């Protein structure tokens, strides 16, 4: 495959070459001459060697098989789709040209022929994920329009060299000898001539003289009043499908900002309210963007989510020591995730607790709000819950926790994991043992135990 | 068979039916009546351009030309004989008339009958015959423009091609912008050219300064020149070769450069419009495409993960496309009736519940319900809530499942026929199970509150053989 | 009002000649003449008339009155609205040539103050419906473009003029003697160069010479950049806003076939399909289709439209002898229109009767299809009902229906029948009663009377 | 706070106790500094003009010019001293950097401040300020392109005024089109002038032909032809007027033209996008007006019934859009939480069924609450449904009506305060009454099973005070 590619990448440059040399040659020139009749000779032998290693490597047809391999069936395809125009086209012209001298312009025309590999190359393009969608439209439309723009003027000057009477023409009226410049002189104004009129601005030089000229350019001015109208569809097609993204956020910040005013909210706040928005607009690189839409997905899917984000940390935690897993199956598998900005609140005073949370990513400050300061005693790191203890013995919560960087947490509700909890009474006792023996730091069972003890 | 016989645009081919009438008319929609109008609509192309020739390069009217309008002339004369042996359609019954003295008396009312007989008659011929071999005025040669009134026809061809399905929309609206834009130059090529003949200074003109006598020349000659200054002027080109010189054509150029900003900003009003909406259906798979591959890649998950959902997204499409292929919604009843019963009436008497149910309530049991679609893997039913419905499978698979926190494969597989759900309505318990989808199928619901009243409705109540099937099924 | 329309109207006459003449007058002449010195007053005449005929006037508004009344509340928003500029353009220009020779040019370009009254009707007779929205936009875009025409050719003539030397200017090198020539003479070259220069084909005769009025035309080209710019949005517009029920009518019919085909339905069941779903897009304004758009209202709107519909036909039918009031309304305000090709089927051969019909409008002809004929005994026109007997006895229908003309009907199934007479039975009494006093006939169906009377 | 205060496109105000570090920085969203850069975003329209207008119309270098072009660069040259003073926001984390050892790091390991270093450096004065008098040597002056970097100012410019909502989006996008052709105008006119000044025979010049003497001349009146010159050529007017002569120009004059149209059909694309996108509200508003109107007036019916008709549709777009107004859906818990507290706490408590309730519990039901939107004249609750949601009134009012033969108003003044199809849930029995609303109004859904299991799971629980409270209600 590797081996492949690469030929075939190599045997388009030679189209373009062949494109471009083709109708200079039929309409500039009447006998060959070195410079420009070697390269044919490597090209044709290039083609020909292209032709006759064909059967080497077998169609792929996917309905039929993964790959097909075979013999006769290449034989058969080959022969019958373009076996004949693709062999027609490789004699050297200066075999051919014996026969007359008139045919070496005319058999040249026909290796044009072998432009389909261009037609190939923007078909297997377009069915891709790797090149962007707009890279495939504007180089086609600029090879299409420079193609005609070359094919014109050759035509046009070719009609006027053939004439008698070297006056009268398109030309001759403009310059006294132009058969008496240099080869390269001639062909920029033909050039000049083709884009004056194709782009619709008509200076008034070089401008029809007689019947034949008049007639051609009446059948050439009908063709660009098509090709011209054919590319602004293709702008403004493109033009609609780039400025989505400003106008939604322009529209959600508005919306926002009425229903904020109609309902008269305190200015303390809205700051949450706008400033969470624009965080979740920013953050559509990565992470809470599709999981809009990520949720029309079964359950059977999703529940394979976590595993690859969240298993490995939740095995080496504060509690769930030793477990037969199968909890842990259900507990990872029931998880949601948040974000959070910096310096915002999450749990205030004694505010009749629901939940914990697990940390992943970031910081956090594990502040008492005693009366009138606000001490920093402990920091907490990733890795630990907060909010245990509380919610495990029916009291109010012991500590605020305020953020300090961007943040991302997990929850779970109490009241699924009283129901789990209900399911599985035996592996309970684990987890009480856990909460009871791991208070190991100063002051802390007896605070915890103040009236626990009592209680239990 | 009227309306059905009417939607093609070539008609359908006739074979012993009702309406033959008598057998001397001929059928207003048959193949062989719409093989005939194509010829004439032919035939009009080259009677449109030769009426504009002839209004402007004088004696050209002698030759040839004279014969071919009197051999395309012959063929319009005969149709209108042949138009009293045509039935039509009348609007407030939508019976077809096909009587011979209520289709005379209906054409001889209208202005098309006038029309037809006034554009069919030989001006130049006749004036010839009678008066000197040539006529002249420099106003005699208006009467030309009579047989302008043969577009119609070209007209109404174009709107029994729109309607169709069997033909594009891209390849029709289109071929209808290149005869307008050649007609539109063919006049003004020829008003330029008749105005430039008419005149006292032959050496004051347009052509008169640049050729010294383009009288007494060839006729093409002449025609060239005109083509190229019109088809110059038009698109916007504008070369110093040649231009207006008298103040009789100045006009005549300045309110032709002002008409023609409303169809070049026309064209590309189409031309926009058939991109635009040729390029949505791929738009917006191609977004769920990009939607999707962008989470598979930031957070490095495995090839098959990511494979499983780009393959199970395609079926959800494919599902709504199915959803979207009902049209029987508004239609009257007599139809829905009799296309449920068959389609559904099999496999509703093949259940276990209804066995030795009267045949009276089965009758409108199978009307008023509406077909359902689901994609696999997902729930229909969940366990602990109030009973609302049940369904009956019709084509695919099901399973079933019943579990407070996790998942217990119980029971076996459901093919086609089964019930759902049918254990928890009778009894008025919130549902005891839980069942999941497992290939596209579809199913039939029903309901609860219609289903409380239907039985009680019925005389033909057995001894509760409801409660005796019910009790057979569920012992096993 | 009706006076006042009359009036208001006449004077929107005058402006387009007053916009027409005073830049014309501006640029073309130095010193008045009789023939245009004659027609300006009389219309400074009418303006005055109209002046002094503003204090009489009554306004409407949300919150103010619909009449307001008090004169010299009036004058206070008059006074400081345009007072001090509807005063200036009415006093004779020959009155003021006497303050100024060269004044009588700026003098006469004050007129133009009059054309607001044309900036007042555009945007009053936009909120209105009777009047069609293809017709208020291409008026206006017409008229701006030919205003923008003539002021522009005016000006330019201006500037060739003031200049001494006729010679080198844009007119004096084209013509040998551009002095001396008729006044509607040099008019026409001006509107020549103006419309050769905004449609942007440049011919190459009448073209700039010096500085100044390069300088114009620097100006003057870049107007129209925007202006014709401004005129393909709107085309695009319309055009896309204008071609929907087509695209609609062959989708429908795809979707119909395809679903069709999918089902393998036999051949003779598309028909009635087709027939029905050609049928509404005929009636598209009838109510079959546009029932959704009538679907969408409160209850009381809906049962009040029948009203004018069904109530008097309902009252002389076969049935409903003399219930007063509340049986008959009930009845009435629950049925359900539809509407029937031509030759359907309606009521076939004993199959299980669910509801009867009344028909409104139309013919059709019982028909019992008896073994192997088919019988034209009876024909129905509008009022009677169609499958009662049936309904009241549980039996199968006797006969069948097929309709001879394009019907509309009415219906009513069984079991909201039964739900009405068991809320109000005192009244449902007559009805049984009315069948027995009306099966009083010599025909054959008193054989079945019998038993109707054996089961009744 | 660190996204709120930077939305606003010119800075806000700074009071106090703000993260100032007040020593020695200033603040990057400040007031007075965000007006320090439009100051230099207009400096920078003349400065992108003369660098231009010197390469071309040499001889113009000396003079004014001279001085302006320094005491210009002297602002130029300032700001780099000043910008080692700002703050900058991090990326990583959300907070703002104010420790003068890692800004001064920052800033001299990216390519602008060396090409800023370039760019501010007067070169043509210092190379002869001693050297010689003035410079020449054909090439010396395409050194003065190295000024053109100073249009990323108006490039960052112009991306932070479409994220407001205070600015317009239909003139916002529409400055920015006058600003690109003008310097390509400008542009272009300069490099052909530049062309035809070094060339051997001034004789083979475009200019050369028409004045004999172009040298020697005022440098405006060689301004003026080349400014003509290009807006003739775009906008695709073309006189003979002034064309090429030479091959060194032809070929400038092919790419000129050649990149034309990728502008000018990309204007197009604009102005048609802006009219299509605002006009659509009108059309579906008069969509159902005329939609409404064509009924009416065909069935004769009078204008009284038309007048309420047409009316009533006007509130169903105002619920419509206020129900568009809903945003958050999506916001983490404690947000929603508190803004429910703020909205929905006093009513829950003033219930009849929820008086006494324990407080521990209201919070966890006073969350997680979905309110409605109804026009009025609706229905909620007909009779004799299965149970699944009783209701709470808010706002507006409701009426319940019971008697399906004359319905009438009895038992049916609920206002703010009240409750509905309380009996049905509570009894487990089929609703026995229907409730229809009377104006625009919003409401609570709570549900059946939720207040079921929430009672269950609890253990200090009213047990049959509620059932006192409802027996309060009921009897009377
Ligand atoms: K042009
Ligand atoms: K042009
Ligand atoms: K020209």
């Amino acid at each position: 495959d590797h081996k492949y590619r690469i030929w075939e990448a190599f045997l388009v440059v030679l189209v373009v070459y062949t494109a471009w040399v083709s109708p200079f040659e039929f309409g500039f020139l009447r006998k060959p001459r070195p410079p420009l009749s070697i390269t044919d000779n490597i090209v044709n032998a290039f083609f020909a060697i292209d032709i006759i290693m064909t059967f080497f490597v077998g169609y792929l047809d996917k309905s039929t098989y993964l790959i097909v391999d075979d013999r006769k069936q290449i034989a058969f395809k080959y022969l019958r789709s373009w076996f004949l125009l693709d062999l027609v086209s490789t004699i050297p012209s200066e075999a051919a040209m014996r026969i007359s001298s008139q045919s070496y312009g005319l058999f040249n025309m026909l290796r044009l022929w072998r432009l389909r590999r261009v037609g190939a190359l923007f078909a297997r393009l377009e069915k891709d994920r790797n090149f962007n969608y707009f890279w495939v439209r504007c180089a086609k439309l600029v090879c299409v329009t420079l193609f005609a723009v070359h094919c014109a003027a050759c035509f046009y000057y070719l009609i006027a060299a053939r004439n008698s009477n070297p006056a009268k023409t398109w030309i001759g009226a403009n310059v006294a000898n132009f058969l008496e410049e240099s080869l390269w002189m001639r062909y920029v104004t033909s050039m000049y001539w083709s884009i004056t009129t194709l782009t619709t601005v008509g200076y008034g030089d070089l401008h029809p003289v007689n019947t034949k000229e008049m007639i051609f350019d009446i059948f050439y001015m009908l063709f660009n009043l098509g090709l011209t109208a054919y590319l602004i569809g293709n702008m403004t097609n493109l033009v609609v499908h780039g400025t989505s993204r400003t106008r939604n956020f322009r529209d959600t910040i508005q919306a926002a900002s009425n229903f904020a005013h109609r309902n008269h909210l305190p200015p303390r706040l809205q700051d949450q309210m706008l400033a969470h928005l624009c965080l979740k607009y920013r953050t559509d690189s990565e992470g809470l963007q599709q999981q809009e839409t990520l949720d029309a997905l079964p359950k059977a899917i999703r529940s394979s989510i976590s595993h690859f984000l969240f298993y490995s940390l939740m095995d080496k935690v504060y509690l769930f020591r030793g477990v037969s897993n199968d909890l842990l199956f259900q507990l990872v598998s029931e998880m949601k995730a948040e974000y959070f900005p910096p310096k915002e609140d999450v749990i205030l005073q004694n505010e009749a607790p629901t939940d914990f949370y697990i940390l992943v990513n970031g910081t956090a400050d594990l502040v008492d709000v005693d009366t009138g300061t606000e001490s920093i005693v402990r920091e907490v790191k990733a890795g630990d819950i907060i909010g245990e203890i509380g919610v495990l013995c029916y009291r109010p919560q012991l500590f605020t926790v305020r953020t300090k960087r961007l943040c991302q947490l997990l929850r779970m509700n109490r009241t699924t994991f009283l129901n789990i909890i209900q399911a599985n009474v035996g592996d309970g006792t684990i987890i009480m043992n856990n909460l009871l023996q791991h208070l190991k730091e100063m002051n802390d069972p007896v605070m915890t135990n103040v009236l626990l003890e009592i209680e239990n | 068979s009227v309306s059905s016989s009417l939607l093609p645009a070539f008609g359908t081919f006739i074979e012993d039916d009702n309406p033959s009438s008598k057998p001397f008319i001929v059928l207003h929609f048959d193949r062989r009546y719409r093989l005939w109008e194509l010829f004439l609509v032919i035939l009009v192309g080259y009677s449109a351009w030769a009426s504009l020739f002839e209004l402007a390069f004088e004696k050209a009217a002698e030759g040839a030309l004279l014969t071919i309008d009197l051999v395309v002339d012959f063929f319009f004369a005969v149709d209108i004989i042949l138009t009293f042996f045509v039935s039509y359609l009348d609007n407030t019954t939508y019976l077809n008339v096909t009587d011979h003295k209520l289709i005379a008396k209906r054409y001889l009312k209208s202005v098309a009958f006038v029309m037809d007989v006034a554009s069919t008659l030989p001006i130049q011929f006749i004036y010839k015959t009678i008066t000197g071999d040539v006529g002249r005025g420099q106003a005699f040669g208006f009467l030309n423009l009579l047989r302008l009134w043969r577009l119609r026809r070209v007209a109404e061809l174009f709107k029994r091609l729109e309607k169709d399905a069997h033909f594009n929309y891209f390849v029709i609206r289109v071929i209808k912008l290149l005869c307008v834009t050649i007609f539109w130059i063919h006049l003004a090529g020829c008003i330029l050219y008749w105005i430039a003949y008419h005149y006292p200074r032959p050496t004051d003109t347009w052509i008169g300064s640049q050729v010294e006598d383009f009288k007494e020349r060839s006729v093409w000659l002449g025609y060239t020149y005109s083509m190229y200054w019109s088809i110059v002027t038009l698109t916007t080109v504008g070369y110093g070769d040649l231009h207006a010189v008298n103040s009789r054509e100045k006009t005549f150029n300045m309110f032709y450069m002002l008409f023609n900003i409303g169809l070049t900003s026309y064209i590309i009003g189409i031309m926009t419009n058939l991109v635009v909406h040729g390029a949505l259906r791929t738009f917006a798979m191609r977004s769920a495409i990009n939607d999707i591959l962008r989470y598979t890649s930031k957070n490095r998950l495995p090839d098959t993960m990511r494979e499983q959902m780009l393959a199970h997204m395609q079926l959800k499409f494919k599902t709504a496309e199915l959803r979207q292929e009902e049209v029987l919604q508004d239609l009257p009843k007599a139809i829905r009736s009799s296309i449920n019963q068959h389609l559904f009436r099999s496999i509703i008497e093949e259940a276990y519940l209804f066995k030795g149910f009267p045949e009276g309530l089965l009758v409108q049991l199978v009307s008023q319900i509406q077909a359902e679609y689901f994609p696999p893997k997902m729930e229909i039913i969940l366990q602990n809530e109030i009973p609302t419905d049940f369904y009956v499978i019709v084509s695919g698979g099901v399973d079933i499942i019943a579990s407070k926190g996790v998942s217990e494969q119980v029971l076996a597989k459901l093919g086609p026929g089964s019930m759902a759900g049918e254990i928890g309505v009778v009894f008025n318990i919130p549902q005891p199970f839980t069942v999941r989808t497992r290939r596209l199928s579809q199913v039939i619901r029903i309901g609860h509150h219609k289903f409380k009243e239907m039985v009680q409705s019925d005389n033909d109540v057995d001894a509760k053989m409801i409660i005796a099937n019910f009790m057979t099924y569920l012992k096993g």
